[PDB]
DNA sequence: CTACCGATAAGCAGATCTCTCGATTGCGTAT
DNA sequence: ATACGCTCTCTGCTTATCGGTAG
RNA sequence: UAAAUCGAGAG
């Protein structure tokens, strides 16, 4: 649970919603 | 006695001939390997004081340095007969150089220059004035058995030395300014020296020391 | 360590700088008032040192995180000081700021132009272009031809920095190598000489009274001389409270931004901000979590720590100079006796000393006065410190220490391990 | 013989025969104090002591004032006089990258020396 | 699972203090069944420095893959053969094993094929892996008849020819031990050892040959074989006089001690003749002829004069010490080995003092023939106020035993004065110690904490952790120091080429290299470099650089430095010798290019290393405080600065001794005899009377004139007296 | 959701630039002591956590023994990404480098 | 505090004697021997102020 | 350990069948190498032995005052003849044999009877072994000290050793993987490493890690709120990821702090 | 005559490997 | 029975003050 | 459970 196996380390939005 | 101050201002005369021939400019081995008797002929009068205003001469870059650093220009040798140097010596030759428009003129003064004086050398950019003492020239340093050979290297050959091994021109080793061998060579800086150095362990290698 | 713990984050580089007074106000979970640990009981007194927003303490939960004494990571508090006091680390280069400044322009005793010109060498500096530094110094030839030179140092400064950050040399955040470190060391050392070496102010030309700092917590300054003193109106000993340093270098600081950005930064300032000279005092402490300052038991033997023991003697002296504070406010509506006042001001002042002093003897152990209890510098300086003593040199787990007994039969490259060691050490080898 | 005057004054020499020959005169002199006790040490370490001594132009020592000037805050505060260094790398706001093997161990970084010379990357089959 | 630790586990094993590297290695961890200590072989004491005299040692254990493989491959025991500070070994049998291989070399050393065959089992277990072939291989016998006998130089033989890799080679060496030929009878060649094709033919195997010492045979086996053969030998060699030792006693008693008859009658002679070596060498000192009685009124009265000077008595009591060693090395010389009772080999003191199994020279000297001089910090035993060296000795005595030379033995022990002197030399011995080790650890912690980031990049050049540049390339041919000892035994690896050849391999090292340009490169500038080199280093224009600033040595067959192929020219020039010059200088070069150091050495930390540890061992100043001045502090005020000035070969001596007195300073005071000062007050009067010595003494001693002193009287010391009095008169208008 | 598309861009250029081409290293063509033992340690525990194997285990239990193997018969996945101090770094699979 | 200066060692006077170290003046008989023990009553001490110094003479 | 300073431990209890054997029957209790003497030169020991084998033999005892003996009466010559007045011989030897092969050794074995010393320094007292166990509070590094199963101290020297053979994951397990090896929570944005904290989350909430420094109180600003225990709540402070430090780490931090001084690390995937 | 550039005499700071045991830990008024 | 205030250094740098220049 | 100081030791 929360852990770097299982969630991204980080998550970034490329582009905007679409 | 008066023989002993001839025999040093002609070693003095000697070692600046070798210091503006290793600096580049064309001087013949005939002007380096100048007898003593020959110097005193011509550069002693009747009485055999020395004259130090026919020491002065000037000096052109040869084929070579033309080739390899082409922003060289003429060098110009002063010699100062006064026993000291004031305010109107300093400015005069700073005048000789400009209306002359020499690119570089060494001075050589005998006892030392006023500080009224010392404030007028770095007055006129681009062409840079150096100062040696006559004393200070008696002995060539590039003939201990200690120093090295220095090299001062061209733009292209410091481009190919800070491409070679990915440096900033900080990263290398330093050559302080203000020390005898970058007095002797001239060095301006930025422009690195390459070093041939005999060791105890490979013989000839190459070190590269850069002024700042 | 774990290897089936991986850490997708990583450390690149560490940068130093002051925490400013704003930030620890906001970071802060509570702050301490009373210097009184822990009531009767045993139990921690809320607003003191031992308070449960500063970490779980003694099988107490945290009021912060709400968690038990493991997995409380701790959080930091402060203390309100009522008055700015100078920070010890910081204290000599003030003393030297402090000196060399004009009270009436609000400038270095020095002239304008060389300042710029020493602003302009540290600026290229910044960039690693040491060779620049030197050729702005060939740019010498009343009142409105140092304005024109100004404006060309600048010129030729910007024009060196956008070529060499164009021919490919330099990046935005600038190069810092030793050689280029050692020269803005030197041309910063010869700046502060200079500055040093005055007679008078070179745009207002007033003397001013030169300081002196008798000892750390307190600041001298003598009197202008009679003859000193006309110049003042021809061109028309005593302390000095930490206040009106304060405000005397926050107004020096105010005018010479474009100076002082250049000797406060050996990196382009790329966060544009203004160097402030309120990051020479520390008017707000910050108290480390409480899990840094557990007193030590052995059996009965219970001790509170050296740290809280500093920080109470602070709380107190702070709440003396509240209480006189208070005192000269209720006589400020209504004045009755100014020798009332008179003794009032000279306790006043005292406290100001003391707590002064408190500071001092809290951050730095030889810079108190009056075998005293180290301080936080005292815990990092020498062997035994932190850096030499944990950082450099940790003690390790899996590891046994014995006494060697020769044995042949070995095979030159193994060592003969005793049955208890075998039996101790362990290797964590996943299963697969 | 003025061209051989070689002298015990490693200092002197820097300031008449400039750097080259005082970091021969340091070599020289760093040699023969292991000749009288009959030492083996190889010249590869005598010369890059002595080119670590000269590497500014100037005569450098092994101690807190030679350090004065490096890139690496953590070295020299955790060398000696660790609160001086403290107060110059923060007045001064410098940052540095924890590049020194002392700057790393404060962080807890691998090494940039030997096996921390390089990275390890692995060559997955499928895009 | 967190399991114990097992046999096939690595541990990190250190022993303070941790002066050099090698003293944290890596060793293989083998669980014992018995005992509370860390057992540990023998040749790991060289590098940990470590006795078994109660030392304890610090056990540490990797918890992860990435540790264990450095401690495997990199910290590994194995790698840590030859010492970083000079490129010498560092492991090796120590002391029972070297005694024990020096009998067993012997030519008295016959074994029937039981004892053969056993010695040759003890050691070689064929199912550790401890031998090749699956099968121990034998040798037929030195002897056939009357019975099958065999040599301990056999057991050698077969040891070598066991633990040595099939397809290749036997080994060929050419070295010397430290016992020489005289100790062996006239006609002996025991003193040279001569491996062919891995056969021990001639000579002894001693400390020299296995042991921490260059070339012999564990570091040519090292060379040619690589470090873990070498490491193979070293335990089957430990194994084999182990198990010579349990079956073949080795002893040292009070026979071993005695000389005979006629030794002990040489000695006393000759000690009979120092009874007058003290009064000679005081009449030397105090200027009398010669003969002078020891009780001369005159010499008792310079002899109280010399000891009242620190500096007079300091050579009083190096004139006598010279003379004195001079006696104990005739003592010596005379007395052992011609006057010992026993005689090498039978005498186990000599026979473990040659070999260096333990001990020296001067040991079995002060043992057997007299303590000698007893040196108290270079001078002799100090001397009371009243001239006495001792409450027994009466003043200003001028006896050899007074001043501190036994001619006692500790065979026969020692006089009760020469019991007091030897315990204050064993007692400056201690203080020694223990102040040496703290006098040498803070320069190593200053080089180490400077010089920790420099290392070996992957340019070849060396420069700080921050990127600084501090060399080009490592010591200029960026050759490894622990890599380099058998670069320029050329006869050896001629010798060795086949051997060589299949470890270095250039059949396999061709598609990845470049073969040609180096080697023109490296032609054209030796030539240039022949042609030109007559004259001055300044005048050499450099028009060729050397080949190593151009070509990377490591990835260019042929570049190399410029004095390894100079000496390798010479080599293949001197003597011509199935191997021709071309395959043996491509052999060479392949081994320069396998011997570079590797980039990511952390070469700062090693070269600070190599010069605090070796300063643990440690008119003009001399020793670790010159360190101190250089390293340290960079002293400009240098305490005693020195100048040295060639000569020309046109001046003769006796203008040498002349210009040496024109240039050396002369005060005022060198000259004046005395000064009287006649003050008459009542204006003050004062008659400053200077003498002088005579003009012909100091015209010619300094070779001052009258002129030139007059001249200074005048100018120079009058104004000096003068401002002196004015200053003094100011300050004591108080 | 745009700043952070600059800034990966910016980074991965300036990534590029670093990378010297595979035509121009000029590095050591073999593989140094660390570069193997690293290589050795990774690979190790990479097999210690269930990664494929592309060797036979002749009866064997250690992971860095297993690594060996692999070593021995070039059959490791991995790449040493060589660092010059300026930052550009050059890449060599373990195929490329020769051992000793 | 007869008894804490024999306890501790410590020389506690407001007008300090004329020694010149003020700590370590009592030592523990050891009794691990009888030569352990009688060693104790036959060691003299030239001060602890020479113990922290760098000369040898 | 014997009078003469002749000091070792005990290596092996050596069984008494593999012991060597005399030809009066006995073999001896202590074997002391005779490497040991060259260097050291305790010829008391030798003349001590000769004494005691005599003195056992003749049941007397022998006094050994120093300088009762003189360069013409060696000690040696004294015992010497004692002993061969008894039938062993002058210099003190004895014919062993070999307990393990049997067979007679190469030459006579010095043997005799000397007075032996027992020291108080047992293994028992110095051998220790810490796989885990407690820590310092603010370091939460090993304690120090054997009787309190506190680790052993790899000091600078072994640091700079360790750097020396370029291992740098040995450096990296004995300093940081193994002595106060942490995974510490940092603000992404902020750069502080003790500004961070979890968070109370109401009855069906998940616990996250927030940072008070990078966080604006709710009152001067749903997915975004956050609360404490003293119930101040928050909104952002959401960017904070974990790195591994050493703990010693955070404490400097702590007291840099104190100080005034604030350190900002840069994490690299941002 | 007066202000800048050094040039010493004097003052001041930090500083000169690991490990194991035991023993003590303050007094001085004020209430 | 009991609580709160305290007499034998090595290397520099850094400071104060003394002369000379030239302004 | 802690810390100094003193004292005693080991390599
Ligand atoms: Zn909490
Ligand atoms: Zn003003
Ligand atoms: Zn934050």
């Amino acid at each position: 649970t929360a852990t770097t196996l299982n969630t991204p380390v980080v998550i970034h939005a490329t582009q905007l919603p679409q | 006695e008066n023989e002993r101050n001839i025999s040093r201002l002609w070693r003095a005369f000697r070692t600046v001939k070798e210091m503006v021939k290793d600096r580049g400019y064309f001087i013949t081995q005939e002007e380096v390997e100048l007898p003593l008797e020959d110097f005193k002929a011509k550069y002693c009068d009747s009485m055999g004081r020395p004259q130090r205003k026919m020491m002065s001469f000037q000096a052109n870059p040869t084929e070579e340095s033309i080739s390899k650093f082409p922003d060289m220009g003429s060098l110009w040798v002063e010699f100062c007969d006064e026993p000291s140097v004031g305010v109107k010596t300093m400015k005069t030759f700073v005048i000789h150089i400009q209306e002359k428009n020499f690119q570089t003129g060494i001075f050589v003064y005998q006892n030392n220059i006023t500080p009224s004086a010392m404030k007028l050398v770095p007055s006129i950019p681009p062409a840079t004035i150096e100062t040696f003492n006559e004393a200070a020239l008696v002995v060539n340093i590039t003939h201990h058995e200690l120093v090295p050979k220095h090299i001062r290297l061209s733009s292209d050959e410091k481009r190919e030395l800070l491409k070679r091994y990915r440096l900033k021109e900080s990263q290398l080793p330093r050559i302080q300014r203000a020390d005898p061998v970058a007095l002797y060579l001239g060095l301006k800086r930025g422009e690195v020296v390459k070093i041939i150095r005999k060791s105890e362990t490979s013989g000839r290698y190459a070190s590269y020391r850069i002024c700042m | 360590m774990d290897i089936s713990k991986p850490v997708g984050s990583e450390i690149t580089s560490v940068d130093f700088g002051i925490l400013t007074a704003k930030e620890i106000r906001n970071l802060s979970a509570k702050q301490i008032t009373n210097p009184t640990v822990l009531d009767n009981l045993g139990h921690p007194v809320s607003g003191g040192l031992y308070d449960l927003a500063l970490g779980a303490f003694l099988r107490n939960l945290c009021s912060t995180c709400g968690l038990d004494e493991k997995f409380c990571p701790g959080h930091q508090g402060h203390i309100e000081l009522p008055v700015p006091c100078y920070n010890p680390l910081f204290f000599n280069q003030l003393y030297i700021y402090l000196r060399a400044s004009c009270l009436f322009c609000h400038h270095f005793r020095l002239k304008s132009v060389e300042v710029h010109r020493y602003a302009c060498k540290l600026r290229l500096l910044q960039y690693g272009l040491i060779d620049e530094s030197y050729k702005l110094d060939e740019i010498t030839l009343s009142s409105t031809l140092l304005n024109e030179l100004k404006s060309k140092r600048s010129e030729y400064v910007d024009m060196a920095i956008a070529k060499a950050l164009s021919d490919g040399r330099t990046t935005e955040r600038g190069s810092f190598t030793a050689t280029v470190n050692d020269e803005r060391k030197k041309l910063v050392h010869e700046f502060h000489k200079k500055l040093l070496s005055r007679g008078k102010c070179d745009n207002c030309g007033m003397f001013s009274p030169k300081f002196r700092k008798d000892g750390f917590t307190k600041i001298f300054e003598t009197a202008l001389n009679e003859k000193q003193i006309t110049n003042n109106r021809v061109k028309g000993s005593t302390y000095i409270l930490s206040t009106e340093v304060k405000n005397i270098l926050d107004t020096v600081f105010r005018k010479e931004q474009c100076v002082l950005q250049y000797v406060f930064h050996s990196r382009p300032n790329l966060s544009r901000k203004l160097v402030k000279a309120d990051s020479f005092f520390m008017d707000v402490l910050v108290v480390p979590p409480t899990r840094f300052r557990l007193p030590s038991k052995l059996g009965e033997e219970v001790h509170e720590n050296s740290q809280n023991q500093l920080l109470s003697k602070v709380l107190t002296t702070s709440l003396l100079i509240r209480d006189l504070n208070d005192d000269l406010s209720k006589l400020q509506k209504d004045k009755v006796s100014l020798e009332d006042r008179r003794v009032i001001f000279s306790r006043l002042m005292n406290a100001f000393v003391t707590i002064q002093n408190d500071v001092n003897a809290f951050i730095d152990s030889t810079k108190a006065q009056g075998v005293p209890i180290p301080g936080v510098k005292q815990a990092l300086e020498k062997k035994e410190g932190l850096f030499r003593k944990h950082m450099m040199g940790k003690r390790v787990n899996y590891a046994a220490r014995s006494v060697i007994s020769p044995d042949p039969n070995i095979e030159t490259n193994e060592i003969g391990v005793p049955p208890v060691f075998a039996v101790k050490l362990t290797y964590p080898e996943p299963v697969t | 013989d003025v061209d051989g005057i070689t002298s015990n004054d490693v200092a002197a020499v820097l300031k008449t025969y400039g750097v080259e020959a005082a970091r021969n005169t340091i070599v020289n002199e760093i040699n023969n104090v292991f000749s009288r006790y009959a030492i083996s040490v190889s010249f590869r370490h005598l010369d890059l002591i002595a080119d670590m001594m000269t590497r500014q132009g100037t005569y450098l020592a092994f101690n807190r004032q030679g350090m004065e000037t490096s890139t690496s805050s953590f070295m020299k505060m955790s060398y000696e006089t660790t609160c001086q260094f403290l107060t110059k790398a923060v007045l001064d706001n410098e940052r540095e990258q924890l590049d020194s093997p002392s700057a790393r161990i404060v962080v807890g970084k691998l090494n940039n020396v030997g096996t921390g010379s390089f990275d390890v990357l692995a060559k997955v089959p499928n895009a | 699972v967190y399991r114990h630790i097992k046999n096939r586990d690595v541990v990190l094993m250190n022993r303070q203090p941790t002066l050099h590297k090698a003293s944290m290695m890596g060793h293989k961890v083998r669980v014992l069944p018995n005992e509370k200590t860390l057992r540990l072989h023998y040749a790991n004491t060289g590098a940990y420095n470590a006795d078994f005299d109660g030392d304890e040692m610090n056990m540490h254990f990797p918890q992860n893959e990435n540790a264990r493989a450095e401690a495997l491959n990199l910290a590994n025991t194995d790698s840590q053969y030859l010492t970083p500070t000079s490129g010498s070994p560092v492991r090796g049998l120590i002391q029972d094993h070297i005694s024990a291989g020096v009998w067993l070399t012997s030519k008295d050393s016959f074994f029937t094929r039981e004892q053969y065959q056993q010695y040759i089992y003890g050691c070689i277990r064929p199912e550790d892996g401890h031998t090749t072939r699956s099968k121990i291989v034998t040798l037929p016998p030195t002897i056939f008849k009357p019975y099958p006998l065999w040599t301990g130089k056999q057991i050698i033989t077969t040891v070598l020819l066991n633990v040595t890799p099939p397809d290749m080679p036997g080994i060929n060496l050419i070295s010397k031990n430290k016992i020489k030929n005289e100790y062996w009878g006239k006609g002996s060649l025991e003193n040279e050892v001569l491996f062919k094709d891995g056969a021990l033919l001639c000579g002894i195997l001693d400390k020299s040959q296995y042991g921490a010492s260059k070339y012999g045979i564990v570091h040519s086996l090292h060379e040619v074989y690589g470090p873990e053969v070498a490491a193979k030998v070293l335990s089957v060699l430990g194994r084999l006089f182990t198990n010579y030792i349990t079956a073949t006693a080795f002893t040292c008693g009070m026979d071993d001690l005695r000389l005979t008859a006629e030794g002990n009658k040489w000695r006393t002679d000759i000690l009979k003749t120092s009874v007058d070596t003290g009064r000679e060498a005081a009449a030397e000192v105090t200027n009398l002829d010669k003969d002078t009685p020891a009780d001369d009124p005159e010499l008792l009265k310079r002899l109280q004069e010399i000891l009242r000077d620190n500096n007079k008595s300091g050579i009083l009591d190096a004139v006598t010490s010279s003379k004195v060693n001079a006696i104990t090395s005739q003592v010596v010389s005379k007395c052992v080995p011609d006057g010992t009772m026993k005689k090498f080999p039978c005498n186990s003191m000599q026979a473990m003092a040659l070999s260096g199994a333990k001990g020296s020279n001067v040991n079995v000297s002060q043992i057997m023939c007299l303590l000698g001089q007893q040196a108290l910090e270079g001078r002799r035993v100090p001397v009371m106020v009243s001239g006495k060296t001792l409450p027994s000795f009466k003043p200003y005595e001028t006896d050899a035993m007074a001043g501190g030379y036994v001619k006692g033995r500790f065979y026969s022990g020692i006089k009760p004065q020469e019991y007091y002197f030897h315990c204050m030399a064993g007692r400056e011995g201690l203080i020694d110690t223990a102040v040496k080790t703290s006098r040498s650890g803070y320069l190593q912690r200053c080089l180490t904490k400077q010089l920790e980031g420099v290392h070996v990049s992957y340019d070849n050049s060396i420069r700080d952790a921050d990127g600084t540049l501090v060399q080009f390339m490592y010591g200029g041919d960026a050759i490894d120091i622990t890599k380099e000892s058998h670069m320029t035994q050329f006869e050896f690896c001629l010798d060795n080429y086949y051997a060589l050849l299949k470890k270095y391999n250039p059949s396999a090292l061709i598609e990845h290299l470049d073969v040609e340009s180096a080697l023109k490169y490296s032609k054209k500038t030796l030539k240039y470099r022949k042609k030109h080199s007559k004259e001055p280093h300044y005048k050499q224009s450099v028009k060729y650089d050397p080949v190593l600033a151009k070509y990377n040595p490591a990835k260019y067959l042929g570049s190399v430095s410029e004095n390894f192929q100079d000496k390798l020219e010479s080599f293949l020039d001197k003597n011509s010798k199935g191997v021709n010059e071309k395959k043996f200088r491509a052999l060479m070069q392949l081994k320069y290019m396998r011997s570079l150091i590797n980039p990511g050495e952390a070469v700062g930390i090693i070269a600070s290393q190599s010069v605090g540890e070796p300063s643990t061992q440690m008119n003009v100043t001399l020793g670790i405080p010159r360190l101190r001045e250089i390293v340290m502090t960079a002293s400009a005020a240098i305490k005693t600065p020195q100048m040295t000035l060639p000569i020309w070969n046109d001046v003769s001596d006796e203008q040498a001794d002349t210009f040496c007195k024109s240039i050396s300073k002369v005060l005022l005071s060198e000259v004046i005899d005395k000064v009287i000062v006649t003050e008459t007050t009542g204006a003050r009067s004062y008659v400053i009377h200077m003498r002088f010595f005579d003009n012909n003494e100091y015209s010619e001693e300094y070779d001052v004139s009258k002129e030139e002193l007059q001249n200074v009287i005048s100018n120079q010391f009058i104004h000096l007296l003068e401002a002196a009095i004015v200053k003094e008169i100011k300050k004591q208008k108080r | 959701p745009e700043d952070f598309q600059q800034h990966e861009q910016i980074r991965r250029k300036t990534l590029k630039e670093k990378a010297i081409p595979k035509d121009q290293r000029a590095t050591t063509p073999y593989m140094t002591k660390y570069e193997r033992a690293r290589i050795l340690g990774t690979r190790a525990l990479q097999i210690s956590m269930n990664a494929p194997v592309f060797v036979d285990l002749e009866g064997e239990t250690d992971p860095l023994r297993i690594a060996m193997k692999e070593l021995a018969e070039k059959k490791i996945p991995l790449v040493i990404r060589r660092y010059l101090p300026d930052g550009s770094f050059e890449d060599w699979s373990v195929e490329e480098l020769i051992v000793d | 505090k007869m008894q804490y200066f024999l306890s501790t060692g410590n020389l506690v006077s407001q007008s300090g004697l004329d020694l010149q170290q003020v700590s370590g003046y009592t030592v523990v008989a050891e009794k691990i021997n009888f030569y352990r023990f009688i060693s104790h009553f036959r060691m003299v001490h030239r001060g602890s102020f020479f113990a922290q110094l760098k000369t040898t003479t | 350990s014997s009078r003469h300073g002749q000091k070792g431990v005990c290596s092996r209890k050596w069984p008494t069948i593999d012991m060597p054997f005399s030809e009066t029957g006995i073999q001896p209790d202590i074997i002391i190498n005779p490497h040991a003497f060259p260097s050291r030169m305790t010829i008391g020991m030798f003349v001590e032995s000769l004494a005691g084998k005599a003195g056992a033999l003749h049941g007397i005892a022998q006094d050994s005052t120093p300088w009762i003996f003189n360069e013409d009466d060696t000690p040696a010559d004294y015992f010497g003849e004692q002993l061969a007045k008894a039938g062993y011989n002058y210099h003190g030897n004895e014919p062993m044999y070999s307990g393990a092969t049997g067979e007679e050794l190469r030459a006579d074995i010095y043997v005799g009877v000397v007075y032996y010393q027992r020291l108080r320094h047992m293994v028992n007292d110095k051998f220790q072994v810490r796989s885990t166990g407690p820590v310092n509070s603010l370091t939460m590094q090993p304690v120090k000290g054997r009787k309190r199963h506190g680790g052993i101290r790899v000091g600078e020297m072994e640091r700079d050793a360790l750097i020396g053979h370029g291992t740098s994951f040995l450096l990296q397990d004995r300093l940081l993987n193994s002595s106060d090896y942490t995974q510490a929570s940092v603000c992404r944005e902020c750069g502080s490493i003790l500004t961070t904290q979890q968070s109370v989350p109401r009855i069906g909430s998940i616990s996250t890690v927030c940072c008070r420094r990078c966080s604006m109180r709710f009152e001067d600003a749903d997915s975004q709120i956050w609360e404490d225990g003293q119930g101040n709540k928050f909104v952002g402070g959401n960017e904070t990821t974990t790195v591994a430090i050493p703990f010693v780490l955070k404490y400097l931090d702590s007291e840099l702090s104190a100080m005034g001084i604030r350190l900002r690390y840069n994490v690299e995937p941002k």
